């Protein structure tokens, strides 16, 4: 089957494993990238997540590259950290 | 929110 989980270079339509990252207080994509791929806040309701379920399988819809502009932020990353936000819907 | 982070 084409249903295998992507691990890098995420593209629209990829199947991704979305996991709770307690240290960063957010859902992230499982990845071998050193960069954080956070789940976009808009995607939580349709994945039956809440702002917790440990993992869900999603389909990538959109990817956005971001940078922390303050030292205290919701992603628990230092000032200047770059990261992605990914919109995804349920794989099923 | 836009204070904390931005798209780059």
């Amino acid at each position: 089957h084409s249903e295998k989980i992507a691990i890098r270079d995420f593209q629209v339509g990829d199947l991704v494993l979305i996991i709770l990252d307690e240290r960063h207080d957010n859902y992230v994509l499982f990845t071998v990238s050193p960069t954080l791929y956070f789940l976009h806040s808009e995607s939580l309701p349709a994945l039956d997540l809440k702002p917790r379920r440990p993992w869900v399988l999603g389909k990538v819809m959109e990817k956005e590259y971001c940078q922390a502009k303050k030292a205290q932020n919701r992603f628990k990353v230092p000032l200047g950290t770059k990261f992605y936000r990914v919109k995804a819907v349920s794989w099923n | 929110t836009s204070s904390e982070f931005e798209v780059v």
